[PDB]
């Protein structure tokens, strides 16, 4: 069906981060649809990361970066590929590496996304398609990074639950239909109560 | 004659000649004189009026200080316009603006 | 450049040094002269004004025929630095941070770098997206700072200059 | 005003021209006057557009043209040819040499001719600002977007 086709995670709406310069790591362990990066909390579930305005993400399977549309950014992925998720709240950047390496635009722009709004905040988040398989790594373990010494550290970035005990709650996109009250505004549909 | 002042290129090469020789003075007390008498029954020789009305609107449009000679005269030009409505085509009131 | 991808660590004593630090004495060789010109204002400064400009015009041309190649070695080598600490590669990056610093005080060094590059046509923008399109992937295309290779080239190696530096000595940069 | 628009060797010109079209010499121009020398052009019009062409211009409507009218059409006519080209001659008085840059050099001579003077470092500053290019000179299409230098 249309819905059973991407499984969306993301870390608890506590976790928003609205200062600092934060970092986290995704493995690829499959080569498919994936997608990565960072989200508003007002997030929907139904909606593709990157086809609106509140999901900064960027497209591994063929080196997308999404935010309301496509745009190419970077190269395709590998099977076990690490993905270094980077944003700066102070310079309102967005930062995405691959191995370690900074992943780059057609152009000499080092960073995918510029001037973005504090708002509300961001969380780190991540889709999987079909048959996809990907390893989050929030970073509460300093030494389980990867490659956040060789990029990250020295750029001033800290992992996402660098002092945390527990592990970060995450949320999923549960494809089991529920009901639930029509929204006051609705785009399409309306309820008058005579 | 005013016709032949329009008519001569000294009136439009030499605008600070004409100027000094009083000129726009001269056509202005002429035309003065026109409608200070009758100035509320009836205006006579309306040919005159309206002659020496568009001379002096030309006049004004050869240059700024010829414009402006003729502004220092605006008070004494509206005063006369009261009657102006009277006479059609090119009036005192057409002169002040 | 697309034969640099193959290059062992041993390039980096052996060639790479020894170069740039043969252009880090010139630099300061030349800039010791711009000086000496400004304290002493004359008629006659300008009568070897041209002179350093000439030598900030060949010195310019040097650094882009070796750093265009110094970067690609770095970005190769840069994880394995980071990883590991090299002395080496913590001397290089005093060699290309005094370049900088020269660059940014002196004025004529600036002028004479815009100037080679458009005046040669360099593109500034291929030296440092090869290695995107190496891995099979308008506002200042002419020439910009922020693309300048003299200040690219310190930014690359600028994680290898952090890296000396404990955490605890974050105080002691900022009052420096 | 005619003065601004005309000089006193184009005054005496145009009035050539109106002597020209008035073969009579009362100081106006009739539709056989005016039609004569359409005539002699090639031009055959009628007199339905031949007072067209008079209404035109005849400000007091007395269905002639005198100078003071034929005066007035050649000013206008000299004062529209130029609508928004005054642009170019400002970037010309920057451009000394003539090509399609403006150089920091040249910066400095129009500079130099003012009366504010430079200490010859801060012309490298809105130099920069209007190129947006980098190559350190300033065209004519960077001047018209937005004008520092
Ligand atoms: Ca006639
Ligand atoms: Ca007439
Ligand atoms: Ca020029
Ligand atoms: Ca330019």
């Amino acid at each position: 069906s249309r819905w059973d086709r991407v499984r969306i995670f993301r870390a608890e709406k506590s976790y928003t981060v609205q200062s600092g310069r934060w970092y986290f790591e995704f493995e690829a362990v499959t080569t498919g649809e994936m997608r990565v990066g960072w989200a508003r909390p007002e997030l929907r579930p139904d909606v593709e990361l990157g086809a609106d305005e509140l999901a900064y993400v960027f497209n591994g399977h063929r080196g997308q970066r999404w935010h309301l549309g496509s745009e190419p950014f970077g190269r395709p992925w590998q099977s076990g590929d690490v993905v270094g998720c980077m944003i700066d709240l102070t310079e309102n950047t967005i930062i995405f590496t691959l191995n370690g390496e900074v992943l780059m635009s057609d152009s000499g722009s080092e960073t995918a996304f510029r001037e973005i709004e504090i708002g509300d905040g961001f969380l780190p988040v991540c889709s999987l398609g079909p048959g996809q398989v990907g390893h989050l790594n929030l970073g509460q373990d300093v030494s389980s990074l990867r490659f956040f010494a060789i990029c990250g550290l020295q750029e001033g970035f800290e992992p996402f639950a660098i002092n945390m005990q527990r592990p970060v709650t995450t949320w999923f996109s549960k494809s089991l239909p529920q009901f639930e009250p029509v929204p006051p505004e609705h785009p399409h549909y309306e309820v008058a109560r005579m | 004659s005013i016709g032949n002042i329009m008519n001569n290129k000294v009136f439009y090469q030499h605008p600070n000649l004409m100027r000094a020789l009083g000129m726009h003075e001269t056509v202005m007390e002429v035309m003065v004189n026109v409608l200070g008498g009758g100035e509320t029954k009836e205006i006579r020789f309306p040919k005159m009026v309206t002659s020496c009305c568009r001379f002096l609107c030309y006049f004004c449009r050869i240059s700024r200080q010829n414009q402006r000679s003729m502004f220092d005269h605006l008070s004494y030009l509206l005063e006369n316009s009261g009657i102006g409505l009277g006479m059609q085509g090119s009036t005192p009131l057409d002169v002040a603006a | 450049q697309p034969i640099v991808s193959r290059a062992r660590p041993e390039l980096l004593h052996s060639h790479f040094i020894p170069t740039i630090g043969r252009l880090r004495k010139r630099a300061g060789k030349v800039v010791a002269e711009e000086e000496q010109l400004r304290l002493e204002a004359k008629a006659e400064a300008e009568e070897g004004e041209l002179l350093v400009r000439d030598e900030f015009s060949v010195l310019c041309r040097d650094l882009y025929a070796l750093y265009p190649l110094l970067i690609r070695y770095v970005d190769n080598n840069r994880a394995h630095w980071l990883t590991e600490p090299n002395a080496n590669a913590e001397e290089l990056f005093r060699m290309v941070g005094e370049i900088f610093i020269y660059w940014s005080k002196s004025h004529n060094f600036k002028r004479e770098e815009q100037n080679f590059v458009v005046q040669n046509e360099i593109n500034n923008m291929s030296f440092l997206t090869a290695d995107s399109k190496s891995k099979m992937a308008r506002r200042g295309d002419r020439y910009s700072v922020q693309t300048s290779l003299i200040v690219a080239t310190l930014k690359k190696m600028l994680p290898i200059g952090l890296n000396m530096c404990a955490p605890t000595d974050q105080d002691l940069i900022m009052l420096a | 005003h005619m003065a601004d628009q005309l000089t006193e060797e184009q005054i005496a010109e145009f009035k050539e021209a109106f002597s020209l079209f008035d073969k009579d010499g009362d100081g106006t121009i009739t539709t056989k006057e005016l039609g004569t020398v359409m005539r002699s052009l090639g031009q055959n019009p009628t007199e339905a557009e031949l007072q067209d062409m008079i209404n035109e211009v005849d400000a007091d409507g007395n269905g002639t043209i005198d100078f003071p009218e034929f005066l007035t059409m050649m000013a206008r006519k000299m004062k529209d040819t130029d609508s928004e080209e005054e642009i170019r001659e400002a970037f010309r008085v920057f451009d000394k040499d003539g090509n399609g840059y403006i150089s920091a050099a040249e910066l400095r001579h129009v500079m130099t001719n003012l009366g504010e003077k430079l200490t010859d470092e801060e012309v490298d500053e809105m130099i920069r600002e209007a190129d947006i290019d980098g190559d350190g000179q300033v065209n004519y299409e960077e001047f018209v977007q937005m004008m520092t230098a």
